[PDB]
């Protein structure tokens, strides 16, 4: 049972992304595609940074899209968080 | 920012990409600490976020404990976790995360031998096996083998490899007196 | 003279790299016939006589014939290691060098970790005329020179790599041109580059198979002093023979795991091997003449001694070995140290060795 | 042909009851079990066979001593004095042993060869009843798996 | 192999709709569209 937890947890972090949740062939499309939407466009770690970043500034030094965010996440709202949605699939006519 | 902004805007825009070219170097300084997000805006559209990241904060996010407190979480949420509580839960490590790394970056405030004796031993070694070559006294041997036959000949074919074991019994003897003498 | 020599020489390393793994199976097998021999060996009379009876007569002479022929296939299957998978290694490990120093610096831009008998031992083959003799590409020096000429210095690159600098325009301005036969001993010895020979050398010796192909070659050897010593060939079934290798890998899959947990049953004896020390000394008494007692657990490493070896092969536990603990004070004690030593010990831990397997397997 | 034995021999009719295993399809299930590795089952036991071999022959050259198994003094019945007397014994009684070779064995205690001939039966208990055995049941139930 | 069953039974219910029967990717197009659908469009307790 260990060993198969270790392997689903492996089998989905390689198939979805871990935020919107999209499969690995749609961004396959593109060469590479994947890895840079969950290294570049999709990361983790970036959301966190973006979390230290955002705590960490003045409130009155804020943009609007960080005040948006900032609002939200006070209320503990995730809608903003991308869910089935990404860049690419928004703008699939104009990127490509 | 407003390059990467503008480049990612506008994807197939060649006096933009020359700009690029002429900005090329700034852009590299400027990758590590370069943030970008994807977010569900305001108007119903996903927006793009570009923000800054600190070396130290990279740094302390880079840390083996964080990495290993991240495998955890993601084990966590993987095997036992909802699609409700996927994002509080994820909210919920990130801000453990920032605590404990802003916490690790205020207190952080400002074999051989071995190798060493393996490699004189085969230095050594191979230089005694490679003396009966460089001494350039083969003439003695080809007074004899200038009456080459078949059977001589399949002799010193054997003897050389004969030779190369023996060098190669010789080194290993030689490596285990070196550990023996390093571990005492 | 030498036009016939070299060929006779490349006839007869060609036939051995072709016959390598046909020697390797004919070892075996004299290995097998040997062993095999050697089982209707007897000791007679103290006196050791190495004394072979048997009814026809013959296996006398046989296993000498045997162990000669098994020496001389020992001797030609290093010889055919060399003709056929030297090279392979050779290549691969030039590949690598040239790949790090391109495309990483390996020496110019960043050092050897001094830990990395490899990468210090590499250092050797830079500096030599030869290289890339089995890898095919012949411009790596040129193409490391284009990359860090500038930065690091054309003049340093050059002295790194071993680069001759004022030959290559003094021989394409004006050049005596005038060669020198090889057939001269003397232009034959100074052919050779040393210091290849020597890296080429040093990485045959530090590679693994070589040095496994050695120590069957010594043991073929040491047969000859002690017939047992032929044994030890029947260890090289398991590379012979790729059908155990399926059997083999349920072991190795796991086998840091199976010494942790080796590891961990000691612990966990040497904390019972403490309570007993401290509580249950009385229960140890292992001699049936009242006479003489023999008590076991009177000394520390007795007694984890005691507990490691008897407690543990018995099947029942250390109780099974050590006295009744009926009508004393410590009995619902001693019962319960018994009772947690078996459960624990013979029945947890060697299930974990054997769900270990399992898993390896699935 | 066993049929017509059995009129001679009436014993020989037990020969049939080994005609179950493909009378009922319940059965083939589980002797499926067994048959999916047997050649692995086959190379286990010869890889046993050797490593007893091994033992055998560390056994007869250095404790050729502890293998008497006679209790009156008078006669002694040494099991290890031959070769192929020492390998049966081995491959019969100290395989069938729970705890080994050891098990079977005089007590090496106050010996000179006290702790090689206690490492010569830790790991005869080690790779042959424990490791073996768990690699002959693991098939088993990788079979089934 | 109750293990596994209990783990298939699990994938199932969390793939597709025990009524209608379509995966969990089309209506998760839309954000919380899965959950939606099987809570309150085509919920088994409902239709009890
Ligand atoms: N949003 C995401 N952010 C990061 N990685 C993601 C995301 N979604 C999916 N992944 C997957 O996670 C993989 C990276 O694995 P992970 O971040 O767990 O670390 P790792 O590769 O095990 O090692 P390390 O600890 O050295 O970073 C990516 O290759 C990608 O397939
Ligand atoms: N028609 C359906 N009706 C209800 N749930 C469905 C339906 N189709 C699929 N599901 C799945 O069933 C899940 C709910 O599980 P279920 O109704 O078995 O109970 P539970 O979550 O284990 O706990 P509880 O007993 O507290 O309700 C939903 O999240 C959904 O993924
Ligand atoms: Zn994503
Ligand atoms: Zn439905």
């Amino acid at each position: 049972e260990l060993r198969d937890q270790q392997e689903q947890v492996k089998e989905d972090m390689e198939t979805k992304c871990f935020i919107c949740g999209i499969g690995n062939d749609y961004f396959d499309t593109v060469p590479h595609g994947f890895e840079t939407h969950t290294l570049q466009e999709h990361n983790l770690a970036n959301y966190l940074f973006f979390l230290m970043y955002l705590i960490n500034k003045d409130e009155t030094e804020h943009t609007g899209q960080e005040s948006y965010v900032w609002k939200m996440y006070q209320e503990r709202c995730w809608e903003f968080f991308p869910a089935g949605d990404c860049f690419r699939k928004q703008y699939e006519d104009q990127l490509n | 920012v407003l390059l990467t902004n503008l480049s990612e805007h506008m994807p197939n825009d060649t006096r933009l990409q020359t700009f690029l070219e002429l900005a090329e170097s700034v852009l590299n300084y400027f990758q590590p600490f370069l943030g970008r997000i994807e977010i569900m805006g305001s108007a119903k559209r996903i927006e793009r976020v570009y923000f800054e990241i600190s070396e130290s904060s990279r740094t302390q996010w880079e840390k083996p404990q964080v990495k290993e407190s991240k495998r955890q979480f993601i084990f966590d949420v993987v095997n036992e976790g909802g699609e409700k509580e996927k994002m509080e839960l994820f909210v919920n490590f990130c801000e453990d995360t920032i605590f404990e790394m802003q916490l690790a970056a205020q207190i952080s405030e400002s074999s051989i031998l071995t190798v060493r004796s393996a490699l004189f031993a085969l230095r050594y070694n191979i230089l005694t096996l490679m003396r009966m070559l460089s001494l350039k006294s083969l003439k003695k041997q080809m007074k004899k083998v200038k009456k080459m036959t078949v059977k001589d000949m399949v002799t010193a074919f054997f003897s050389s490899y004969w030779s190369i074991f023996m060098t190669l019994l010789h080194f290993v003897a030689s490596v285990f007196r070196g550990f023996f003498r390093i571990i005492c | 003279f030498w036009k016939k020599i070299i060929a006779y020489q490349q006839k007869l390393l060609n036939y051995f790299a072709r016959n390598f793994y046909n020697m390797r199976m004919l070892a075996l097998f004299v290995a097998f016939a040997i062993n095999f021999i050697l089982l209707f060996y007897k000791v007679s009379t103290i006196a050791v006589h190495y004394v072979l009876e048997e009814s026809s007569g013959y296996m006398e002479p046989t296993l000498r014939i045997l162990a000669i022929l098994h020496t001389v296939i020992s001797f030609f299957c290093i010889i055919g290691y060399y003709c056929l998978k030297v090279p392979l290694v050779i290549f691969k490990r030039e590949k690598e060098v040239a790949r790090k120093l391109e495309f990483d610096g390996l020496y110019i831009t960043e050092q050897p970790s001094e830990d990395d008998i490899k990468g210090q031992w590499d250092r050797l083959v830079i500096n030599t005329q030869s290289f890339p003799n089995n890898y095919w590409d012949k411009f790596v020096k040129r193409k490391v020179m284009d990359k860090y000429g500038e930065f690091y210095g054309r003049d340093r690159i050059s002295e790194l790599l071993g680069m001759d600098k004022a030959a290559l325009d003094f021989s394409d301005a004006r050049e005596k041109k005038k060669p020198k036969k090889d057939s001269s001993l003397s232009a034959v010895l100074n052919s050779i580059d040393v210091k290849y020979q020597m890296w080429k050398l040093g990485v045959v010796f530090t590679d693994n198979s070589f040095l496994y192909l050695a120590w069957y070659m010594t043991m073929s050897v040491l047969g000859h002093y002690n017939n047992f010593f032929f044994a030890a060939h029947l260890l090289d079934i398991a590379m012979g023979f790729k059908t155990l290798r399926t059997i083999l890998s349920s072991v190795t899959h796991n086998g840091k795991q199976l010494v942790l947990t080796v590891g961990l049953l000691a612990v966990v004896v040497y904390l019972y091997t403490v309570v007993a020390f401290n509580f249950f000394r009385k229960f140890y008494n292992k001699s049936e003449d009242g006479d003489t007692p023999d008590m076991k657990c009177d000394d520390m490493l007795t007694c984890y001694m005691f507990h490691m070896y008897v407690g543990v092969r018995a099947g029942g536990g250390i109780g099974d070995e050590i006295e009744d603990p009926a009508g004393d004070e410590y009995e619902i004690y001693r019962i319960i140290f018994d009772i947690t030593f078996f459960f624990f010990v013979i029945v947890i831990l060697l299930a974990i060795i054997q769900g270990l397997i399992i898993d390896a397997f699935g």
